[PDB]
């Protein structure tokens, strides 16, 4: 039995364009605990990306935080894509300062 | 701190 | 020099009971044996018995509810003790008050001569 | 009011790539402030609080130790544990282990905890009596059977009762600071045309420290008739969490509709409206 | 008789030194030849029976010959349970588990006093 992903993408603080902030990813309910988040800027992988230390709920399902320093802009697209073997292809969520 | 034994199963 | 199947540490014979037995009957059967039910005289002694990683009645136990823990013999190693819970065991987490009516393992310090 | 010093315990084996992957996270109040990985550069328990770097190298040391031991043995269960289930070594499988306390205002026991799960299913858990177990299938009737031979359930018992209250008791001091301070919410309003009709009103709740908290519309000072879309409470990463509140609006009705923050960090609660620019 | 010293546990006629310190192999070993002992070797199935509740792992006299490509104890002998790595050395636990493990990472051992 898999539980599927669920994920949110955000900013630490509130966005300004030019001004330097944190992205986060925040990925929960989901099992088995091997899981693969990648955190994107423009469709490619960012190299720094921090992971919180894997965690789980009472019902067993894991959650985790990743995080990474990022420069909001209206230009670039920011993204966190989630490879888990619940799902058959990856899952990408895209960064909206709306939400 | 941590219990010191766990379930041998 | 204590029996082969027994451990021996600073002169003292040690040996399991059998069965798991309550309070009473555990210092009944030490008794039995010419040994006491676990008594504990140093950190050293108390640390090396939490290496067995056992689960033991200690002769340490109290008359009620407001009666306080009792052991002689001007030995001062007093534990720190965590209801009909009356009596006290020892476990790898240290002493801890249990209820003498249900049964659990026993140690005997015997000390040959 | 209530207390709570919790281990999440991991082991998930690696097809191939090495031994299982060993994690141990201590919580106290639903706050990270220990962690052991064996995945780290040099495995070690780690402090993930700064008020838990109180503690001298005898802590970390015996805190270490246990945890070194602990991985040991829940790599040893994931190989008894594939016996049972006659699974191959070549698949991902995940042990999973918690335990800890529960006190009240009142510095005592409400309720201890000892539970496993195996591949997200429950295995073994203690009773609250905390004196018996209770198995799932077979599998967990022998490990039943095999705790009951070593008196595993007073084992835990002892240390859920005693040393696991002592220092909930010690961390509480120790961080109380940080772990009982109150980080009031930054609230704001933002405006989305959702529609050629229609607006999405969004009230942000920024950088609040704890968790708790409520937020609501009401329109013209009267509680949410439509569907309000709200997020689950996320952490910002820095020790602060966020959470929105939306409302999908008529044009021209933003006025008539003001949003409520509700945290006990906030002397009073906070009344918030979308602000149009002249 | 078959009586210990000061600090030792008397068991079947063999005393043993249960360590309080983490130390690594080549340094336990070293501890264990000074006070005229040697690493524990259980070739024998409960040779810590009184230790038998123990889920403590200790280092144990186990030496992987990189000549004839086989673990193999102190003595010489060939182990044939329970058992990977060669560059690894072992840690035994009474409760009957073994475990590979650094050379260089620090552990507790025990001694087997020789006759
Ligand atoms: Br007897």
């Amino acid at each position: 039995i898999q539980k599927t992903p669920q994920i949110q993408v955000y900013s630490r603080h509130p966005p300004e364009n030019g001004k330097p902030n944190i992205l986060n990813c925040y990925v929960t309910q989901f099992h088995p605990p091997h899981i693969e988040i990648q955190m994107l800027k423009n469709g490619k992988k960012i190299p720094k990306v921090e992971m919180s230390d894997m965690s789980f709920s009472k019902d067993w399902s894991f959650y985790i935080l990743a995080h990474t320093e990022f420069t909001p802009t209206e230009t670039d697209t920011y993204a966190c894509r989630v490879k888990h073997d619940s799902m058959a292809e990856p899952k990408t969520v895209y960064w909206d300062r709306d939400m | 701190a941590m219990a010191p034994r766990t379930l041998l199963l | 020099h204590c029996p082969k199947e027994w451990i021996s540490y600073s002169h003292n014979c040690y040996f399991i009971g059998m069965e798991r037995k309550s309070w009473n009957d555990s210092l009944v059967s030490c008794i039995s044996k010419n040994c006491s039910l676990l008594y504990i005289d140093s950190e050293e002694e108390q640390d090396f018995l939490q290496s067995l990683s056992l689960i033991s009645w200690t002769g340490i136990l109290r008359k009620g509810r407001g009666q306080p823990w009792v052991w002689k013999e001007d030995s001062i190693f007093k534990p720190k003790i965590a209801d009909e819970c009356n009596c006290a065991m020892m476990s790898a987490s240290g002493l801890t008050a249990d209820n003498c009516t249900t049964l659990h393992p026993y140690l005997c310090k015997c000390k040959f001569p | 009011s209530p207390h709570s010093l919790r281990y999440f315990t991991t082991a998930v084996s690696r097809p191939g790539l090495g031994e299982p992957r060993f994690i141990i996270v201590g919580y106290v109040d639903d706050t990270q402030f220990v962690r052991f990985d064996s995945d780290a550069e040099n495995p070690r328990m780690e402090p993930r609080a700064r008020w838990i770097e109180q503690e001298g190298p005898e802590y970390w040391e015996r805190e270490t130790w246990k945890a070194r031991d602990m991985g040991r043995n829940f790599r040893v269960n994931l190989r008894t544990l594939l016996g049972y289930y006659n699974q191959s070594n070549d698949e991902s499988h995940t042990l999973q282990w918690m335990y800890g306390c529960d006190v009240g205002p009142d510095g005592r026991l409400l309720r201890g905890y000892c539970q496993e799960a195996y591949d997200g299913q429950d295995y073994i858990s203690l009773n609250e009596d905390l004196r018996s177990w209770t198995a799932n299938d077979i599998a967990s009737q022998i490990s039943k059977h095999k705790s009951e031979a070593v008196d595993e359930a007073h084992q835990q018992r002892a240390y859920l009762q005693g040393p696991c209250v002592e220092w909930l008791h010690r961390y509480l001091r120790l961080g109380n600071e940080t772990l009982q301070r109150s980080d009031p919410p930054k609230a704001h309003v933002t405006h989305h045309p959702r529609s050629e009709d229609e607006v999405t009103l969004r009230c942000w709740a920024l950088g609040f420290y704890p968790a708790d908290i409520t937020l609501t519309w009401q329109l013209n000072g009267e509680e949410l008739t439509q569907d309000m879309e709200l997020v689950e409470t996320r952490p910002a990463g820095d020790g602060t969490f966020q959470k929105w509140a939306a409302v999908v609006v008529p044009l021209g009705k933003e006025q008539y509709y003001t949003c409520h923050v509700y945290h006990e960090g906030l002397p009073e609660p906070l009344t918030l409206r979308w602000e149009p620019p002249p | 008789c078959c009586v210990c010293l000061d600090k030792w546990v008397g068991h079947q006629c063999n005393c043993y030194f249960i360590s309080k310190e983490e130390k690594s192999w080549k340094r336990s070993r070293d501890f264990c030849a000074s006070q005229n002992s040697s690493l524990l070797q259980p070739q024998s199935r409960n040779e810590l029976s009184f230790m038998n509740f123990s889920q403590t792992f200790f280092w144990i006299g186990m030496h992987y010959s990189e000549k004839r490509n086989a673990w193999l104890w102190e003595d010489g002998t060939v182990p044939s349970k329970d058992l990977i790595r060669p560059e690894h050395c072992i840690v035994y636990s009474p409760s009957k588990s073994v475990s590979a493990e650094s050379c260089e990472n620090k552990n507790r051992y025990i001694c087997k006093k020789l006759p």
